[PDB]
């Protein structure tokens, strides 16, 4: 059924399964028309589809174009949604397709369901835990390939870059979940505390910078820090 | 007008006749129902004073045979039986019919409420639903599970109604997933109504006999059914002109007929306040809508 706090270790034993992330499929601006009324703008969206036990990213781009001449844009994004994971889902080899999908959101269930009829033994789950995976698009390389799209692409990442070497699955889910985190509280802090020291630089190949194991403590704990200064900030506390 | 004569009543019960009810005291000089109407299939039903467990009833036709009731002191039930004998059948039900020891079939003439709920309710079908090929007549209780809830466990004690899933490749035409979801049409016009029943009338003799079945028997699966099939014509956005007008007039008269104290168990909230108030046909529905807001305000 539902996946929560109790049976968290699930997502990194040796069944292969995807988080699917929709928030950042249908993205607009909001804006006023010459004559008074109210008119959105759409700009390129992703799905954002995570293994958390290798760090697979499949991000498919969503260009504004598939919105064209289309009504009940927040109901179609779930549907072709669906659709894009379905046919990423046919596209790998057997042995790689998915035993579970997670939707973080609850709205995608039927639709992931009916696109998915074909296989009857791929579980669509729901979650009760709050993900930050909105907060993708704060990663600068995930936005600039998603603005810069021209149309639908689908680009593959690591987003634990090669911390998989060093830590297990578990840590790396949990630190990119925090950083994830602090990015949706407050982006501009989190990314100064990211980049605030110059010698510690981004790898071309990855998306974090080149910590070193203590410097992910200290990182880490400014980024628990931020949490906290704005759920503060936000209650008065 | 043909008649269902008693063997005796040995045990206490309460017999249904259509929507009709009469309680018979425990080894009372019962010996049937007289005045039967020909022209409808007929439900005679019973619920045992001492064991309210298991309604279990017949559905039958006069016109197809000379049927009977005998109590079974070893299965401990009243059981419908064919008198193949037409001389023995007559010869019997003049005798009581002269000593009176039959009830009559209680219809007012103005009242159409039994045509109205068996417009579309043919034995034929009947028998294709409840499969027993032996027996001219059909026997339906409580407990009687359907092949659908038996696929999620006896298969000759099932009731055969047809399938319906809304989330099933049946149901959803690969490449038109949303279009097939969010409006039914194709599953309601192309698989079922031209593919599977043939035509409405069908349909709609489906839709009344599991109604019926829910009503008399409080049978779950047969309530799942009605509601299943009334959701899959609110839930399309074409349907024929004819159907609107003519489910508009069963579902008016099934609301009217349902006793005002089983509402809580035979009305599904969702579908109901769905179908009303949410579906295509939410305002092709005027004299359910209205009797339904009368009735049980509350469910909505
Ligand atoms: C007027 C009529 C005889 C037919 C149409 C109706 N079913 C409706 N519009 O719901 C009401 C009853």
């Amino acid at each position: 059924g539902a996946m929560n706090s109790s049976n968290y270790a699930e997502l990194f034993n040796n069944d292969i399964k995807l988080f699917v992330d929709d928030t950042n499929v249908y993205r607009v601006t909001v804006h006023k028309t010459f004559e008074g009324n109210v008119a959105t703008k759409a700009i390129n969206g992703c799905i954002f589809t995570l293994n958390p036990k290798t760090g697979h990213l499949f991000l498919k781009i969503i260009h504004t174009s598939v919105w064209a001449g289309q009504k009940r844009l927040s109901q179609l994004a779930k549907w072709k949604t669906a659709e894009e994971v379905s046919a990423l889902v046919r596209s790998l080899p057997k042995e790689e397709q998915p035993k579970q999908i997670i939707v973080t959101r609850k709205a995608m269930l039927d639709p992931l369901e009916v696109h998915m009829l074909d296989f009857p033994n791929i579980a669509i789950r729901p979650t009760e835990l709050r993900l930050p995976f909105s907060a993708a698009m704060s990663i600068d390389k995930l936005s600039d390939v998603v603005m810069k799209a021209t149309e639908p692409q689908m680009v593959l990442f690591n987003i634990y870059d090669d911390w998989l070497d060093r830590i297990s699955s578990y840590t790396a889910f949990s630190r990119l979940t925090l950083l994830l985190r602090a990015l949706k509280t407050n982006e501009e802090s989190a990314k100064m505390i990211l980049l605030s020291d110059p010698t510690i630089t981004i790898k071309s190949y990855h998306l974090w910078p080149s910590f070193t194991d203590e410097q992910w403590i200290t990182i880490e704990s400014q980024m628990r820090d931020l949490i906290l200064t704005e759920y503060g900030r936000k209650y008065n506390v | 007008m043909n008649t269902v004569p008693f063997t005796s009543a040995p045990i206490e019960v309460t017999i249904g006749i259509d929507q009709y009810s009469f309680n018979v005291k425990e080894n009372q000089p019962f010996h049937g129902i007289k005045d039967i109407p020909i022209g409808h299939v007929h439900v005679i039903h019973f619920q045992h004073a001492d064991n309210s467990s298991m309604r279990y009833g017949y559905w039958f036709d006069c016109r197809m045979g000379n049927f009977y009731i005998q109590y079974d002191p070893k299965d401990g039930l009243y059981k419908m039986m064919e008198e193949r004998d037409g001389a023995k059948f007559e010869n019997i039900v003049h005798n009581f019919k002269e000593r009176q020891m039959m009830v009559s079939y209680p219809k007012i003439d103005e009242d159409d409420t039994w045509y109205n709920l068996t417009e579309f309710v043919q034995m034929d079908k009947i028998r294709k639903i409840v499969r027993k090929d032996e027996n001219q007549f059909s026997y339906v209780d409580s407990s009687m599970t359907t092949v659908q809830e038996n696929e999620l466990s006896d298969p000759a004690h099932s009731l055969n109604y047809t399938v319906i899933n809304f989330k099933s490749r049946e149901a959803i035409r690969p490449g038109h997933e949303m279009e097939d979801f969010l409006d039914k049409s194709y599953y309601l016009n192309t698989v079922m109504l031209q593919g599977i029943f043939k035509n409405s009338s069908n349909y709609f003799g489906e839709l009344q006999f599991a109604f019926l079945n829910a009503m008399f028997f409080g049978n779950y699966g047969s309530s799942l059914q009605w509601h299943a099939m009334i959701e899959l014509i609110c839930s399309s956005a074409t349907v024929p002109k004819h159907m609107l007008d003519k489910l508009d007039e069963i579902l008016y008269y099934q609301i009217k007929t349902l006793p005002e104290q089983y509402s809580d168990i035979l009305l599904n909230e969702r579908v109901w306040n769905i179908c009303l108030y949410s579906s295509f046909q939410k305002n092709s529905l005027h004299n359910t809508e209205k009797i339904m807001e009368n009735k049980y305000p509350e469910l909505l």
